[PDB]
RNA sequence: GAGUCU
DNA sequence: TCCGCGTCAGACTCGTAATTATAGCATACGTGAGG
DNA sequence: TCACGTATGCTATAATGTGGTCTGACGCGG
């Protein structure tokens, strides 16, 4: 007994039978047409090549079992659009099928954040460029130095460029055995510290107070404007959707409420102590 | 210029310190008794027998 | 490092464990001040916007 | 009271129980407002509770005979 | 919020699907481009939730006037990020999928349920071989593997008569089919034929998971996945690294080849691919699922990019990177901050240095809310510029907060709770710490660039609990031993050492002076020194029968510096206390004798005003370390040229082949360790006595005032044996290994070490530094596993009503008593009405504590041994009674109840451990052994009294002991044991039993290196299963040819000679056996490995001859790290390799019948008449000899005891002190000071469990073991009531397990087997009702304990009362 | 070092580490035990809660503060609910049951 | 640990009799171990790797 | 990974 | 008796941030704006 | 109805079973 899932895989497809000329036509003919049998003993028979294609695949994408998978899919759909009308051979057609289904499908799954399949394709363009400009240049080569050899925007070369660079681990440990990794040390913004918090609280309290201090048709007419105290953050001319109905008077009185609480903000001890923030 | 602890030094038994303190102050006193020969100025032949 | 004059006895426990007692001459002959030189990068990079 | 605490625990008994009446007390100056039995001296409204346990004003008894006497007297005015 | 308990249980498919907020279809984060959530991904904000505050993706909706509002464009809820971390998700995996927890942790689960092995289920997942879940004819048995070949015998014969499957289907439809009800009946009914014990276990256990698993709620179809649930996103962030690159949880890779595999095996099933592609991915799925829950364990874990393997699911719950034991039962703390400390001299006991821009970071928002109140500024912004541009007015506040507001310092490591103490804040200039320098015994402190923490106790409560409980002048005895550990060193000793100690005349000598204060007069005047013999008139005030002070004046025969030095100690002390030399060991009794006469506020000042005028007199005296202050004997060349010519000696008779290489190895060490002590007492002698001075008289001498001496002397730092590397010789330098160097170092520090001397010194060198960084973690682990043990105990009750103790004799071992009654029994509750030896009165109540007063009546009756109210004997459900424990040796007084004793004694017994393992090894350089014991001297006249001694005389005429373990006491006038030794086997006694011998006589004489066989009879040697080559060797020399045969063990013995067990037998003239006098034993003294034999077969002998010599190497130097794996074990209940046999029950034995060499004994007590069997070994010789009135739990074989055997025979009292006794032996080897209490706190919860035998009225019945607790609180209400009485026997747990045994499973998976913890957890339907500390610490509540145990008991009456 | 409030971690939502990141103390197990072995279960209990994890704890002790009112306003730490939502992923059913 | 062959033994860690069971290992610096070791019944036995 | 206190 | 699995002290400081390789072009699929 | 990024599709010489670290220890089950 053997308990690994590769060397059991690999046992079941040894013990099929490797079809050979009109052997593949003959059962060609009654897959096109149609035929359970034919189907599955052209794919199980053909599963020894998929493993040959994926085994140089390898230590690239995924692992080795995932290449196989998709791989096989390939030789499916090879199946499915043979021409045995044709002379030519089945290994010759499904090569290019399976070799296709995996460079296609490890564009996709390799890179966490999902890279689609014109960046990608872009990007091989830039990276062929680079080996050949490599040996004569000695030196890796440079975003311009390969924008300057296929003259295409220095931009364009660094947005691909940028998109190629890898994403680090969070669990990985910058210390080594058992230290401290990245998220011990990246902060959390979104979620603000007791002192912000507590700020915007202090801030927020001190205006509600400040409302009830200036004049009655002051404070209404300025915080309904701005969406304090009302419901939505309204212009000065839709402030005339409540009772101001006015532009002019309405424009007047906001400013009017501005410019006594000004003084208010600078008798407190602020204005220009609080112009920094 | 520095005052140490003496009790730093029976139990860590490490008496090069207090041999380094001795000679330390044997070339310093060679050096003090050569500074006030060129402050007085007395002669080559002098700083040369000392 | 810098050799000194220094004295082995105790005194009022400011040499209590291994604490040591240095005299203000030293401090003010700078002679155990060091430099230490300190480098910071600003960096312009590219965001999104 | 000011760095020993002793004369305080001799007087309830335990230590946590100490901690708890001087905290109550504590929180009652701190919030209500209420006004020290012993002069203030400047100390912080942790010393003051523990200098009032150790003299013999505050207990865990008598803070309950002072919360009823408050508690129940604005009882009254409603009943 | 709040809430009651936690229950753990299995996640049936629909209750994934319930915490689910949507499927994740696809693998997708984030748009490379547009960075969002992508469409029904591993980030979806259609499932998970929003990014920013009440903000849809496509941005429709904002803020909270669209409040509940699920926008139809992009699908997302408006509502808070928080949602995020919230909700979950799930994944409908195509086909099921085995949860490796029930799989692989062993007990299997899936595999004990099925009584099916893993191997043979695991064949089934990986598609190998089908298994038969129900043959319809039973021609296929059921849970029968069939190979794929014995499928298709099956198939085409019966095809439908049987339904077999394979893959993670198989063992779910295998687990669907199975009926609990209908198989634990069949279980139950057929062990009653058998009745083994295997059975019985494996089978009962069965039954117990069968019986939990219905009344668990749980289904067996749950240990197989058919839906996996997804974490939330913001639990394994995608987020943003400062540069454009970003950064992902490893979890999120692995949930990516789950759903990659589960939506391909949903397309190649659509695609109705061949089954061979089919069981390919359905491998693979379980792979990435067993891969995302636990990856390293069932096969080789999946490594990403970096080569190291991704952190599973379970990773981050398991170990010490867990959430448990890194960020759940300890964290990152607010208002807390460290620096370097340095000394604060001038400083008050009860304050700290804490430096200006520290306190203002720290004390941030107290400050704010006084500048409010202050008026100073408007609002809290304005605030924090004020701070932050660091105003004048900002320093004069900050100044007003700290005042009578105390800050926490701690230091690491926290070994135990003195290592954290509270003090008042003094601000100062630097940014330094200042600590206190009498603290710095507890903290372990030494101002050598140490870095010491920060806490702010922000609360009223804790300022309270930090003035109260943890201030430094509230700590001053430690709580592993009632001692001071706030006791001055170094300068100070040596400073009132100075001050104390008189000489010759000096100035003004035999003076009068009126006062103290005089004394200071002509000392500062410069007319006496403080060395001077003076008279002076002193006013001593004594304390009466009450209260009141007696004032006493009399004339004094002292030193102007004693007087000088009265000045400081308090009314209340005798002068007598002040008029010796003070050295280390005086002051800190000085302490001790002032807290129990005045208080605690005396010894604060007391103890602090000894520190200044200390340190004062330190700095006047000018000491201090030359290298003319390091004399070295001028008689040291001689030592070593007659010691060199004596090692010489010995080397030159092995050349000759008379002495072995073994025999001159520790032959030469002792004459070296005493050559050493030869050189170190001509030092010591020609150093303290050498001062010779001329007094006014003519000429006398004194105590030398050599600068070293005085440090040494004092006690102030160094010690004699120091002083030997110094000035006398270095000594016999330690292996790496432990053994010793045969070579020592004659030289010493002040000649110099030459170029091998060194090279010799740096193996022992290397060897110490090496524990203090790695052996650290072996001692450091039992702290851990102690407190695990002891954690939830906590004084409960005042007073339990229970009459029990311990009997505590005094530890009178080895000449000198080495510690009294009075100290062990010092603060205890007298069990049961102790009084003096006429008992006609009684001396002391049954229910009253032991105070220093009863304990010096206790010396003035000579009360023996005393029954003592023990934590062990407590009848306490709950915790343990104040009574029980008794009084809080760091407090002085009766332990307080809500206390948590667990912690405190785990922590004492931790410490010391811990601590010393890196003391004496940074320090160690030397080896110093003297296990020479060649001979015990009586000191004072008595009458030999020997006990459990058998002996025989011998040609010689001399009483030879044929007894392991022989005691030998001394017994004075009235009739009571003084002194006690230990006389060895095969030792010469000089008197027999029962005669007088004077003081200093030699009574016992033995060879310290060799374990002689002395034989009993006499008669020739006969030479039995000795075949040379096999079981012996043999080696001659010349001329004549003397062989001496040396016996090979199971090590140096071949297959053909491994039953054979070589022995010497005795035999007559004639060559028949000779019988041992008295009994039918054939004289045969079995020989064991290594042993060295001179006389050779057919050799005459007389009774008490020596037959063989067995070699006696034990030259290691027992430190720390040598005796606290015994701790470890005695903790962990550990049998030993070769335990002894004891009697079970009390009654007649009678020898019975043989197995080829090995023992029965069917003995037949005389109450019992059925008998009790036991099989016994063939080469243990018996101690009893058979036939014989034996009781339970009388020594049969010689050797070392099993706690097992001593709690199953003799009760909880004897393997108490077992225990007590053994342990703290090894602690004492040490000089550690533990008191029995700590210990017996542990010993308590070791004997926590109990095995119920006979059946009760409950469901306890048989084989079932509960804690005791829960037993006795039923046979409270059976005694009363009626019904089956419950038969009990209490078990011994080791701590590890007992830890495990706990009900609280978050208690449990909280110390370790985190995976198997959590898993049985799960499948009993367990509910943690958080009792213990670590529960509520874990759940962030207060302590059900200390100032939060009247709060937990206060909401424990409002669930009682409704 | 010094630190009275500052960044938090992502997942644990605890006090980040060091002087390099602004950083408060770690409180381990230790550390632990001498406070529980004292008694002081509200300085324990301080810097579990509204020190660490806690986050209406957190915010509103600061405030409670500078209010002047020295005021323990708990809650339950962020972690638990994190070790919560880690065991049910594993497809453990783990719930409060309450009072 | 340099390549090449180096005998060694376990003492007493290998089994409960002590047979001091005696070992050898061929260490290339590229390719695979070559280990020979003694069992308790001082059978010869070989493994790779 | 190189250190600092035990 | 042999294989497997489980533990292995406590804080602190610093320091840095990597690699590979996936062809090329034509119709198909979805959303938004403009006539 | 195009504009634009994204996705699916097909290539016919034959080709048909895979290929990093090598040493812990002491305890305790099954
Ligand atoms: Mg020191
Ligand atoms: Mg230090
Ligand atoms: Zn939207
Ligand atoms: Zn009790």
């Amino acid at each position: 007994r053997v308990l690994d899932a590769t060397q059991l895989y690999l046992g079941e497809i040894g013990y099929s039978p490797l079809l050979t000329a009109e052997e593949e036509v003959y059962f060609a003919r009654r897959a096109l047409r149609g035929d359970v049998a034919s189907r599955r003993r052209m794919i199980e028979s053909n599963l020894r090549l998929v493993v040959k294609i994926a085994r140089r695949y390898g230590n690239r994408g995924l692992a080795l079992l995932d290449l196989i998978e998709e791989g096989n899919l390939g030789l499916i759909r090879a199946v499915e659009k043979f021409d045995p009308e044709r002379g030519f051979r089945f290994s010759t057609y499904a090569t290019w099928w399976i070799r296709q289904t995996i460079e296609r499908a490890i564009m996709n799954q390799t890179r966490t954040i999902r890279l689609p399949i014109h960046i990608v394709k872009e990007l091989n363009v830039y990276l062929r460029t680079a080996r050949e400009l490599s040996h004569k240049l000695d030196h890796e080569p440079s975003a311009e130095e390969i924008a300057e050899q296929l003259d295409k925007p220095v931009d364009d070369v660094s947005r691909m460029l940028r998109l190629n660079e890898r994403i680090t681990s969070v669990d990985t440990p910058l210390g080594g055995d058992s230290e401290k990794a990245l998220l011990d040390i990246l902060a959390d913004e979104k979620e603000n510290g007791p002192e912000d918090t507590t700020q915007d609280d202090d801030m927020k309290q001190s205006i509600v107070k400040w409302l009830f201090e200036l004049n009655a048709k002051q404070r209404e007419v300025l915080a309904r404007r701005f969406g304090l105290l009302g419901y939505e953050a309204a212009t000065l001319e839709d402030v005339g959707r409540e009772i101001g109905l006015t532009r002019e008077r309405v424009r007047q009185i906001q400013v009017e409420g501005l410019r006594r609480l000004r003084e208010i903000l600078q008798t407190q001890g602020l204005n220009i102590e609080a112009l920094f923030l | 210029d520095i005052v140490l602890n003496p009790l730093g030094v029976p139990s860590r038994m490490n008496i090069g310190q207090i041999l380094e303190t001795h000679l330390g102050m044997a070339a310093k006193g060679i050096g003090d008794k050569i500074n006030a020969m060129l402050k007085q100025q007395q002669e080559v032949a002098k700083l040369r027998e000392f | 490092g810098q050799n000194m004059r220094v004295a082995f006895m105790p005194w009022n426990g400011y040499n209590f464990e291994d604490s040591i007692l240095v005299s203000e001459r030293v401090v003010q002959e700078d002679r155990f001040t060091t430099i230490h030189i300190q480098e910071l990068a600003c960096v312009s990079r590219d965001t999104k916007l | 009271a000011r760095v020993t605490v002793q004369d305080a625990v001799e007087k309830i008994g335990n230590r946590f129980d100490l901690v708890l009446v001087a905290a109550r007390r504590a929180r009652q100056m701190q919030v209500g407002g209420k006004d020290p039995l012993v002069p203030e001296e400047n100390d912080k409204t942790t010393v003051i509770a523990l200098r009032e346990i150790e003299e013999g004003l505050i207990n865990n008894q008598i803070l309950d005979v002072r919360e009823r006497q408050e508690q129940q007297e604005q009882e009254a005015a409603e009943l | 919020e709040e809430f009651d308990a936690i229950k753990i249980a299995l996640a049936s498919p629909d209750m994934i699907r319930s915490w689910s907020f949507g499927e994740v279809k696809k693998p997708e984060t984030i748009n490379y481009r547009t960075f969002k959530p992508e469409r029904d991904g591993l980030f979806c904000a259609r499932i998970f939730g929003p990014v920013k505050d009440y903000e849809c993706l496509c941005g429709k909706y904002k803020r909270l006037k669209h409040r509940g509002v699920i926008c139809e464009k992009c699908g997302v809820e408006v509502t808070q990020t928080k949602v995020r971390r919230e909700r979950m998700g799930h994944i409908e995996l195509a086909s099921p999928t085995a949860h490796i927890w029930f799989l692989k942790s062993l007990p299997s689960r899936i595999g004990l349920l099925l009584d099916m092995p893993l191997r043979d289920i695991e064949r089934v997942l990986y598609f190998e071989s089908y298994v038969v879940i129900e043959g319809g004819m039973t021609n296929l048995e059921r849970q029968q593997i069939l190979t794929e070949e014995q499928y298709l015998d099956a198939l085409e014969e019966f095809g439908d008569e049987f339904d077999a499957k394979m893959g993670a289907e198989a063992i779910q439809a295998l687990l669907k089919s199975m009926d609990l009800e209908q198989e634990c009946e069949q279980l139950r009914e057929e062990l009653n034929e058998t009745n083994s014990e295997t059975k019985r276990k494996k089978l009962t256990k069965r039954i117990k998971l069968l019986e939990a698993f219905v009344q668990s709620g749980n289904k067996p179809e749950w240990m197989i996945l058919t839906v996996l649930p997804v974490l939330p996103p913001d639990l394994r962030p995608l987020v943003p690294l400062d540069g454009g690159r970003f950064a992902t949880s490893d979890l999120n890779d692995l949930y990516r080849r789950v759903i990659n595999r589960n939506n391909r095996l949903k397309r190649l099933l659509d695609l109705a691919a061949p089954d061979i592609i089919v069981r390919n991915e359905k491998r693979m799925l379980q792979e990435a699922v067993d891969a995302l829950l636990d990856n390293g364990r069932r096969g080789r874990a999946i490594t990403g990019s970096n080569k190291r393997p991704l952190k599973s699911l379970a990773d981050m719950i398991k170990g010490k990177q867990g959430r448990f034991r890194q960020n759940l039962l300890g964290k990152r703390v607010d208002y807390s901050g460290r620096s370097v400390i340095t000394v604060g001299p001038y400083l008050r006991l009860h304050q700290c240095g804490l430096p200006k821009k520290m306190a203002l970071e720290l004390f941030k928002p107290f400050i704010y809310g006084k500048l409010e109140l202050r008026g100073l500024a408007t609002t809290i912004k304005a605030a924090k510029k004020m701070v932050e541009r660091e105003e004048a007015v900002v320093w004069d506040i900050l100044d007003e907060v700290i005042r009578e507001h105390p800050v926490l310092l701690n230091r690491a490591p926290t070994l135990h709770r003195l290592g954290i103490q509270a003090f008042e804040p003094v601000l100062i200039e630097g940014k330094a710490i200042q600590l206190h320098p009498l603290v710095c015994a507890a903290y372990n402190a030494d101002f050598d660039g140490d870095q010491m923490a920060v806490h702010v106790p922000l609360t009223l409560e804790a300022q309270l609990e930090a003035r109260a409980l943890m201030m430094s002048t509230n700590n001053i005895l430690s709580p592993a031993n009632g001692e001071p550990i706030i006791v001055p060193s170094q300068d100070v000793v040596l400073g009132l050492y100075y001050m104390t100690r008189d000489c010759v005349n000096a100035k003004g000598e035999g003076m009068v002076l009126t006062g103290p204060k005089e004394a200071e007069r002509l000392y500062r005047s410069g007319l006496a020194s403080l060395h001077a013999r003076v008279k002076v008139r002193i006013t001593e005030y004594e304390k009466d029968a009450n209260g009141e002070l007696v004032a006493k004046t009399s004339l004094k025969d002292t030193t102007v510096g004693r007087a000088i030095l009265w000045m400081i100690v308090p009314k209340g002390l005798p002068y007598s206390i002040v008029n010796q030399a003070l050295g280390k060991k005086a002051i800190s009794k000085m302490l001790n004798t002032c807290y129990r006469i005045l208080g605690l506020k005396p010894t604060v000042i007391f103890a602090d005003q000894i520190m200044y005028t200390g340190f004062a007199y330190a700095a006047r005296s000018g000491a201090s370390v030359g290298i003319d202050d390091m004399v070295i004997p001028e008689k040291k060349h001689e030592i070593i040229s007659e010691a060199e010519a004596e090692v010489a000696e010995i080397q030159e008779q092995f050349q000759s082949g008379l002495v072995t290489a073994g025999e001159r190895y520790n032959k030469v060490i002792d004459i070296w360790a005493a050559a050493n002590d030869r050189v170190s007492k001509a030092m010591m002698d020609n150093l303290q006595t050498e001062t010779v001075i001329n007094r006014d008289g003519q000429e006398e001498k004194q105590v030398s005032f050599n600068s070293i001496y005085m440090m040494a002397d004092s006690g102030a730092r160094g010690s004699a044996a120091q002083i030997r590397q110094l000035a006398g010789m270095r000594g016999l330098m330690a292996k790496p290994d432990g053994s010793i160097i045969e070579t020592p170092i004659t030289a010493n520090f002040r000649e110099g070490l030459n170029v091998l001397q060194y090279f010799i010194s740096t193996h022992g060198a290397r060897k110490g530094l090496a524990d203090t960084a790695l052996k650290t973690a072996n001692s450091g682990y039992l702290t851990r596993r102690l407190v695990d043990v002891a954690q939830d105990l906590v004084v409960t009750e005042d007073d339990c009503g229970t009459h029990e103790g311990i009997m505590m004799t005094p530890v009178i071992e080895g000449g000198d008593v080495k510690e009294p009654l009075r100290d062990r029994v010092l603060g205890r509750v007298t069990a049961e009405d102790v009084l003096k030896p006429g008992t006609a009165d009684i001396l002391v109540p049954r229910n009253t504590l032991l105070h220093e007063q009863w304990c010096d009546l206790l010396e003035e009756n000579s009360v023996d041994a005393v029954k003592v109210r023990s934590v062990v004997s407590c009848d306490t459900d709950f915790g343990v009674c104040a009574h029980c424990y008794g009084r809080d040796l760091a407090r002085g007084h009766i332990i307080n109840k809500g206390e948590a004793i667990g912690v405190i004694a785990a922590q004492s017994i931790g410490e010391p451990g811990t601590q010393l393992t890196m003391r004496t090894f940074h320090i160690g350089g030397a080896a110093s052994r003297a296990a020479a014991e060649s001979s015990i001297q009586v000191k004072n006249k008595g009458s030999i009294k020997l006990s459990n001694v058998k002996s025989v005389v011998n040609s010689s005429g001399k009483l030879v002991i044929t007894s392991r373990n022989t005691e030998l006491k001394l017994i004075d006038e009235f009739g009571r044991t003084k002194e006690s030794y230990k006389v060895p086997y095969g030792a010469v006694l000089a008197k027999g039993d029962g005669e007088q011998v004077a003081g200093g006589e030699t009574v016992a004489n033995w060879d310290p290196h060799t374990m002689p066989v002395i034989t009993e009879v006499s008669g020739f040697v006969r030479f039995t299963d000795m075949i040379d080559g096999q079981t012996i060797t043999r080696q001659t020399d010349e001329l004549t040819g003397l062989s001496s045969l040396v016996v090979l063990d199971s090590a140096e013995r071949t297959a053909g000679g491994k039953d054979l067990r070589p022995a010497l037998k005795i035999v007559d003239a004639q060559g028949n056996d000779v019988l041992i006098p008295g009994t039918d034993m054939p004289a045969q003294y079995f020989l064991p490995g290594k042993a060295i034999v001179q006389l050779e077969d057919g050799v005459q002998i007389s009774s008490g001859d020596t037959l063989a010599r067995i070699p006696q190497e034990s030259g290691g130097t027992k430190d720390i790290t040598g005796g606290l794996p015994r701790v470890a074990d005695l903790f962990e209940a550990r049998r030993p390799k070769e335990p002894a046999i004891l009697a079970e029950i009390s009654g007649i034995v009678s020898f019975g019948k043989e197995t080829k060499g090995k023992r029965r004994l069917v003995i037949t007590p005389v109450d019992g008449s059925d008998p009790y069997e036991e099989m016994i070994p063939k080469w243990r010789q018996l101690n009893v000899f058979e036939g014989e009135r034996v009781e339970r739990g009388d020594v049969i074989s010689d050797g070392p005891e099993a706690p097992h055997d001593i709690l199953r025979l003799r009760g909880v009292h004897a393997v108490t002190r077992y225990i007590v006794n053994e342990v703290q032996d090894v602690y004492r080897l040490q000089g550690v000071k533990i008191n029995d209490k700590h210990i017996e706190v542990i010993v308590r919860q070791m004997l926590r469990k109990a095995t119920i035998v006979n059946a009760g009225s409950s469901d306890f019945l048989e084989g079932e073991q509960v804690e005791y607790s829960r037993v006795k609180i039923a046979n409270r209400e059976l005694e009363a009531n009626g019904k089956v009485g419950a038969t009990y026997s209490r078990d011994l747990l080791g701590i590890t397990k007992a830890s495990l045994a706990t009900e609280s499973f978050i208690s449990a998976a909280s110390f370790q087997e985190t995976t198997r913890v959590l898993t049985e957890a799960a499948v009993a339907g367990k509910r943690d009702e958080l009792r213990g500390l670590k529960e509520n610490v874990i759940v962030g509540r207060l302590i059900p304990a200390g100032t939060g145990y009247a709060y937990h008991q206060d909401r424990m009456r409002r669930r009682a009362a409704g | 070092h010094a630190r009275s409030t500052g960044s938090y971690s992502l997942v644990t939502q605890q006090p980040l580490g060091g002087k390099a990141q602004f950083g408060g103390q770690r409180f381990g197990e230790m550390e632990v035990w001498a406070l529980e072995a004292y008694g002081a279960a509200y300085t324990l209990q301080e810097m579990l809660t509204v020190k660490s994890d806690d986050v209406n704890g957190r915010t509103k002790m600061y405030k409670n503060i500078v209010d002047g009112n020295h005021q323990m306003e708990p809650g339950m730490p962020e972690s638990f609910n994190v070790l919560l939502k880690e065991i049910r992923s594993l497809g453990i059913n783990i719930e409060l049951e309450d009072e | 640990r340099s390549p090449g062959v180096f005998f060694d033994s376990d003492k007493g860690k290998t089994h409960s009799s002590g047979k001091v069971l005696y070992n050898a290992r061929i260490i290339p610096y590229r390719g695979s171990w070559l280990d020979f070791e003694f069992d308790p019944k001082d059978n010869l036995f070989v493994r790779i790797d």
